[PDB]
């Protein structure tokens, strides 16, 4: 996985961190991204599901997403935003109003299997909990 | 497409049932097209041969011209399973041995004797 | 057992063309005559057959605009008709005899007799 | 299946009939037990193949026989130049095998 | 949320001896946690689940858990390969981790 | 479709076996039966193999055998200087309801 | 034809993974089958029938309905809001049906609302609609919806309701008059996109491809059969097919393994079937003659 | 067939194994391999299937059946431009030494019940034309 270079802000300001899949072939993993704290400790920040062109019921016409991502409201209460570019391109972590405390080395990881489904409502899936991290990225520092 | 009872279980056959025979007692049995008499002369169950698809005797020699006198039976499993049918042979038949005609009809007729003895 | 076919035939393009094969040696009522082509240097070429007395015959797709074959039973003759020449069907016309299907249906008789070939020049 | 060939390594004299066992430990499908003579030194050489049907260029001498798990290679007259080791095998539907092979000694 | 306490906190280089490391859950997860080591640089996958090695890891690294406690046992540690373990675990989520457990070699 | 046989026998000397090899599909050379012929300049085709229970009188035992599947051969036992004909592969098409020849092979 | 017309309403309480299958293909869970099934009875075990058929109302078992025996519930309107997967409903072929109100046509809901019902009306197909439906229900069971199924009859106590084509217990049981649901012999199934989903327990069964002729409509099935090679295959064991088949090569017809259709040889008028290969029937027979009216002369 | 001549290795590296099917083309000819360690019984190594998808052995798709303790260990493949079948490990221990006999075997039908679309299949067979056998020494 390839990522964004390094970046300088101050507080108030945002940050896009990209992630560029490394492969050709999608194939309904999921990628998260993991905030490396100066403290040693490991956020987990968030991550998006990146189906497969085959997958999320193309059968019956239209598309079903397995979004959801079970977002961190413990530390980051929002503000970081979480997509795909299209199912070929980059993943974007838009990481917003951020203060000092919020420096760390961000980085990307791709899952060892395909995230399952606990329950689907309506138009949308949730997703169950991402399986164990796999490939990881190198990571930049984002200072604030 | 006939139907054996046998032990219960019922099964596809081609062997002829009593309700579709039709018969003649110079060793010939008349039927509904469609299957084949079996015969078990004596308990040897034997199967008789087609001449006609309606029509079988004892060995296929073609015999010449009230009671069934005949003894048929859902037996034999009358050419249930054939050898194979090569695709040469099946085109071979058709062009060959098979043949349906109206000059032969015709030379025929202008060549039977008259000897109408039957 | 001997197939006879006549002469040989030179003709310019799209000039008809015929050949035939009159047989002895045996019944010609229990077998089947075929025609066979071969342009020279190349492959036995399948044109179709005939059944004596039927008449009944079959064609190659190649030749089902092209050709016809008939047979002259008293004169055991089978003939077969080009309609036209187009350079490509010069060469060497035989006619064969396939045997019956052993009889005891094993293992077929293939084309045990064949007559001489006539030459077809366009 | 563990083919087990087990006539215990005879002993017998040129002239005697070789009386060769090998066991099953299921049955075999059909007939699809064979058997080979190695010679010291030498690739072995199909003799049966088949519970019974002999190989080309081999003597009369050499009888298969056998059905389910019981097979028997006999060697009649046995000649000087037949105290090899001789092995059953089998090839069967789910894969080949073969037994541990004995030697024909005087 | 699942909190996972990391125990000990530093460990000695103890160079070529056994070591064991703990992390202890305030819930009751399956075994579907993972181990990670970070030598200094990005860090690399040891365990899938509670107990299986990850690709391109070697025969001393192995484990054991469910329940609570999870523990990651490294055996024969001839070579000093530096680095702060953590403990993450799958279970309920947003996934977590513990604050990681640095060794010595 | 098409026989496919080689141009030309391996050939070699008197003493000598050589085999020619024939392949097809399940459409033709598969099933059925592969009939095999000897051609002489010069001359009318006369048969092999697949007739007669494979050996037709007149026709030497150097003259056999037959293959599984989709492939055939002829196998010469003896390279005979007589023998140096073309041989041709022949089967029943079941697409084209006719006769299908190899391109014939050259000993 | 919209999405919004597919109920998807997935609640794992248990089982978790079972969800898997509806989103991705091929995550099909295919465990505890041996026990599953040690309950689905060979048609052969059943008592003989005779007698007419007549009809009864299915109202089988809660378990789940992975044997091809088990009678169907008959059909009426089932709520979008026990629904998890697609609906898909057996004519000969498989059909997707969506959501309704009851009296409006579409519901593009996702079947999340109230009102928003699976209408289900159905009569056996040569008047219309089908011979029956299967779907997953929101807590991953899956349940059947059909056609009354024959009452067979027979001697015994362990007699048949039969939903499928019953050839072998009762001559007459054909799949036209007693089909309920994809069943069409006691050993195959039609197929579709989630045939391994509703019926987890189908694997390793060979697809075929057939066609089937009801009324006046040809159907292009694919069928899923059990067949495991050297499997006993005797005349005894032959189901009938109700096939108007395929080719293949020149001379015979595919049919389903260990079973017949009723067309006659065109040369003989006989069924000519192989022993080996278990899944053919010949279209041709070889026995032949000269029509003897023709030379029937005064 | 003839095989190639005796080889030495150290453990790792890789050996090749080669056979040379000569006397007639490739038309139907399988061929395959047959261990015999010193003062052992014979092991089958496993066979290769010259010609198409219709002939995989039972299961219809792999040309390439090995007996039990080979599967994956050692490959086994045909060269069809060159008539040649060989063995080759990519990894050679100090156990896979003594005598590697290279065969023809011979395929027999599939028979009893089975479907249309594999009744061209065959199952094992037997081995009928053996080479001289090679030797194979690993050691430190
Ligand atoms: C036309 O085609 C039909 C099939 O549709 C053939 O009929 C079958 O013929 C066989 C052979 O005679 C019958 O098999 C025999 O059944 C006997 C009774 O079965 C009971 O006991 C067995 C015990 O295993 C139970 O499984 C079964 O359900 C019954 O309760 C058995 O006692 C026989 O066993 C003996 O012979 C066999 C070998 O054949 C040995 O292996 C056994 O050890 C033992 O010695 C045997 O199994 C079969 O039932 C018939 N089926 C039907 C539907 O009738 C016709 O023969 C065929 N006709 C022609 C002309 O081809
Ligand atoms: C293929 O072969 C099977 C045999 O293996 C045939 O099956 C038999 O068919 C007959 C005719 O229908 C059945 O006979 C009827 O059975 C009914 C059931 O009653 C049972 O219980 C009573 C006690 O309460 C017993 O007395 C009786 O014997 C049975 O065990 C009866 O109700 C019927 O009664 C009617 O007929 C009788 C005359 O017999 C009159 O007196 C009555 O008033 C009434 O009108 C009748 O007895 C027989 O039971 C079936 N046997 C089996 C084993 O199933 C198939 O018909 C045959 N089929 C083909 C080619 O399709
Ligand atoms: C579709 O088709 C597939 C096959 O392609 C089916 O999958 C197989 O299903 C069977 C039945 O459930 C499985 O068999 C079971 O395996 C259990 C564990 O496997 C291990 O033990 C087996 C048996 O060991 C003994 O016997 C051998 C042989 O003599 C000795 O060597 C041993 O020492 C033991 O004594 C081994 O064969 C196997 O390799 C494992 O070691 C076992 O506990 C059960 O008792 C039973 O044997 C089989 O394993 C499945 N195959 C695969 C590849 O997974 C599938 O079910 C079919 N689908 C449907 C719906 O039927
Ligand atoms: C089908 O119809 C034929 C008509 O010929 C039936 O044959 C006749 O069957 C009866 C009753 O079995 C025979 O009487 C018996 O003959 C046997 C010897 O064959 C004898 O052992 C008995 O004691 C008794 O006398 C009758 O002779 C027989 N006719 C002929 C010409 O043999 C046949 O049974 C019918 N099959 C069925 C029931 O479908
Ligand atoms: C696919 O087809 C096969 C073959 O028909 C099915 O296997 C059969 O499964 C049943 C159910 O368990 C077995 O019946 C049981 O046998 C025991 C005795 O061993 C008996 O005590 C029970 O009461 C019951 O009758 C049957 O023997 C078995 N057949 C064979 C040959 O093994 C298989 O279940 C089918 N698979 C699916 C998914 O439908
Ligand atoms: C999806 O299908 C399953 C399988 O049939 C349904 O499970 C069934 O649910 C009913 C209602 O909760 C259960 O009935 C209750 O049983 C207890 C037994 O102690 C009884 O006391 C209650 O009065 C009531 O009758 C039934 O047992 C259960 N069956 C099975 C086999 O689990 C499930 O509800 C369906 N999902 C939906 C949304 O409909
Ligand atoms: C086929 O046609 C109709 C329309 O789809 C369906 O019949 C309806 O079934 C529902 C129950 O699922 C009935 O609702 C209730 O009926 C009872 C009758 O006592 C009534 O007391 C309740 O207040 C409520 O209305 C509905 O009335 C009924 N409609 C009619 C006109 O029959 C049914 O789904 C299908 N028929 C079947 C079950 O095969
Ligand atoms: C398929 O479903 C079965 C349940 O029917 C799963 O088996 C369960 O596995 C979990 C693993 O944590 C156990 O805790 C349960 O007790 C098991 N249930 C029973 C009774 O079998 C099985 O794991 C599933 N397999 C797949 C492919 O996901
Ligand atoms: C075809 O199937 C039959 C069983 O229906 C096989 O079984 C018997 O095999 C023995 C072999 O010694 C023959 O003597 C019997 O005549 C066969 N039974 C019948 C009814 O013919 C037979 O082997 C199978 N053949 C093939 C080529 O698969
Ligand atoms: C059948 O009849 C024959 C001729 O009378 C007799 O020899 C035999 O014992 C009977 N039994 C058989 C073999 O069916
Ligand atoms: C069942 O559905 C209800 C209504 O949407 C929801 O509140 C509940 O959490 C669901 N149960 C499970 C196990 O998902
Ligand atoms: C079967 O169920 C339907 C439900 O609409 C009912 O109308 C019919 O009377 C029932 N038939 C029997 C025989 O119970
Ligand atoms: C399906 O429902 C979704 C709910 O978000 C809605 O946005 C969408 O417009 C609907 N699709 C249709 C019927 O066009
Ligand atoms: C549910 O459907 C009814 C029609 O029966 C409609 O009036 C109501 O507004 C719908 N509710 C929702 C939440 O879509
Ligand atoms: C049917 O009757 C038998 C006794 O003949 C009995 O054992 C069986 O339990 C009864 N029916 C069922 C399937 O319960």
């Amino acid at each position: 996985l390839v990522q964004s270079g390094a970046e300088v802000k101050k507080p108030g300001s945002s940050v896009r961190v990209s992630c560029k899949a490394s492969g050709d072939t999608f194939k309904t993993h999921a990628i998260s991204w993991v905030r490396q704290a100066p403290g040693q400790g490991l956020e987990w920040v968030g991550g998006t599901v990146r189906q497969a062109p085959g997958d999320g019921l193309e059968l019956l016409g239209g598309f079903v997403p397995i979004l959801a991502p079970a977002n961190d409201a413990q530390k980051f209460q929002g503000r970081v935003t979480i997509t795909a570019d299209g199912s070929t391109g980059p993943v974007y972590m838009d990481l917003s109003t951020l203060t000092s405390e919020d420096t760390a080395m961000y980085y990307c990881v791709t899952s060892l299997s395909e995230p399952i489904p606990r329950s689907c409502r309506g138009g949308r899936c949730y997703s169950g909990p991402f399986d164990a991290f796999g490939v990881w990225g190198q990571g930049t520092l984002v200072t604030v | 497409y006939q139907v054996r009872n046998s032990t219960g279980l019922y099964h596809v056959t081609n062997d002829c049932p009593n309700s579709s025979i039709v018969y003649e007692t110079a060793d010939a049995i008349l039927h509904t097209p469609g299957c084949v008499p079996c015969v078990r002369e004596g308990n040897a169950s034997r199967c008789w041969v087609p001449m006609t698809p309606t029509v079988a005797t004892r060995d296929g020699k073609l015999p010449a011209t009230s009671p069934r006198r005949h003894w048929t039976t859902q037996d034999c499993n009358c050419s249930i399973y054939p050898g194979h049918v090569t695709g040469h042979r099946m085109a071979w038949d058709m062009m060959m041995n098979w043949s349906p005609t109206t000059a032969l009809v015709v030379a025929q007729l202008l060549r039977i004797p008259q000897a109408i003895l039957d | 057992v001997q197939f006879v076919q006549s002469g040989a035939e030179v003709k310019k393009p799209g000039a008809s063309v015929k050949v035939s094969c009159k047989a002895s040696g045996y019944t010609f009522t229990r077998h089947a005559i075929h025609w066979v082509r071969q342009a020279p240097g190349q492959r036995l070429e399948w044109m179709g057959w005939i059944n004596p007395g039927n008449g009944n015959a079959k064609y190659s797709q190649k030749f089902q605009g092209r050709v016809t074959i008939t047979r002259d039973t008293p004169a055991s003759t089978v003939y077969m008709e080009l309609s036209s020449l187009r350079s490509e069907d010069m060469g060497v016309y035989y006619c064969a005899r396939d045997g019956g299907y052993s009889h005891d249906y094993s293992y077929f008789y293939g084309l045990d007799v064949w007559g001489p070939g006539t030459t077809v020049i366009v | 299946l563990t083919l087990t060939q087990s006539p215990g390594t005879l002993s017998l004299s040129p002239g005697e009939r070789a009386t060769l066992s090998c066991r099953a430990s299921q049955s075999v499908s059909n007939n699809y037990l064979a058997w080979y003579q190695q010679k010291p030194g030498q690739a072995p050489r199909l003799l049966i193949y088949g519970a019974s049907s002999r190989a080309t260029g081999i003597p009369d001498r050499f009888s298969g026989s056998g059905s389910g798990t019981g097979f028997t290679l006999i060697i009649s007259r046995l000649e000087p130049e037949d105290f090899a080791v001789y092995y059953c095998q089998q090839y069967g539907s789910s894969s080949i095998t073969f037994g541990q092979g004995t030697r024909l000694e005087i | 949320e699942i909190m996972l306490t990391q125990s000990p906190v530093t460990l000695s280089v103890s160079p070529g001896e056994r070591a064991t490391l703990s992390c202890r859950a305030s819930q009751s997860i399956g075994t579907n946690l993972a181990w990670y080591q970070k030598p200094g640089q990005a860090p690399r996958l040891l365990i899938h689940g509670a107990s299986t090695r990850a690709t391109g890891v070697p025969v001393s690294f192995s484990g054991s858990g469910s329940g609570t406690e999870f523990t990651l046992t490294i055996s024969s540690l001839q070579s000093e390969d530096f680095a702060v373990y953590y403990c993450q675990q799958y279970n309920n989520w947003p996934l977590t981790f513990g604050g990681g457990t640095k060794v010595e070699i | 479709s098409v026989l496919t046989q080689p141009p030309s026998a391996a050939s070699g000397t008197p003493g000598q076996r050589v085999t020619i090899s024939c392949s097809g599909s399940s459409s033709n050379i598969g099933g059925n039966f592969v009939d095999w012929y000897q051609q002489f300049p010069g001359t009318a085709p006369k048969l092999l193999i697949y007739t007669n229970d494979q050996r037709p009188s007149g026709v030497p035992a150097r003259f056999s055998g037959s293959k599984s599947g989709t492939s055939a051969s002829l196998a010469i036992s003896g390279l005979r200087s007589e023998d140096e004909a073309d041989y041709y592969c022949a089967a029943w098409d079941d697409i084209v309801n006719g006769w299908v020849f190899g391109g014939g092979t050259k000993l | 034809w919209h999405i919004n017309r597919t109920a998807l309403n997935c609640n794992t309480s248990l089982e978790t993974g079972w969800i898997a299958g509806l989103i991705y293909l091929n995550k099909f869970n295919s465990s505890g089958c041996p026990e599953r099934m040690a309950s689905c009875r060979p048609l052969a075990d059943f008592a003989q029938g005779w007698g007419p058929i007549s009809y009864a109302n299915g109202s089988g078992p809660d378990h789940r309905p992975y044997c091809w025996h088990y009678p169907p519930k008959p059909c009426g309107i089932v709520s979008a809001k026990s629904v998890c997967g697609p609906v898909y409903c057996f004519t000969p072929s498989p059909v997707v049906v969506g959501t309704t109100n009851k009296l409006g046509a579409p519901t593009y809901s996702w079947g999340e609302n109230e009102t928003d019902v699976f209408v289900l009306n159905n009569t056996r197909p040569p008047l219309g609609n089908w011979f029956g439906c299967t779907w997953m229900n929101s807590t991953g069971f899956t349940k059947v919806c059909g056609a009354p199924p024959c009452a067979i009859g027979g001697v015994g106590n362990n007699t048949l309701h039969c939903p499928t084509d019953c050839f072998r217990k009762h001559p007459e049981a054909t799949y036209s008059r007693c089909g309920s649901g994809p069943w069409i012999t006691p050993r195959c199934l039609v197929d579709y996109p989630y045939r391994l989903w509703h019926y987890p327990c189908t694997i390793n069964y060979t697809r075929f491809k057939v066609r089937m002729y009801i009324g006046g409509v040809e159907h292009r099935l694919d069928a899923a059969c059990n067949w495991t090679r050297g499997e006993r295959c005797d005349l005894e064991d032959r189901d009938r097919s109700e096939l108007s088949p395929l080719l293949l090569s020149t001379t015979q017809w595919q049919v389903l393994p260990c079973s017949f259709t009723t067309l006659p040889a065109l040369s003989t008028g006989l069924i000519h079937l192989h022993q080996n290969i278990v899944d053919v029937q010949y279209l041709y027979g070889v026995g032949s003659s000269i029509v003897s009216w023709a030379i029937k002369w005064e």
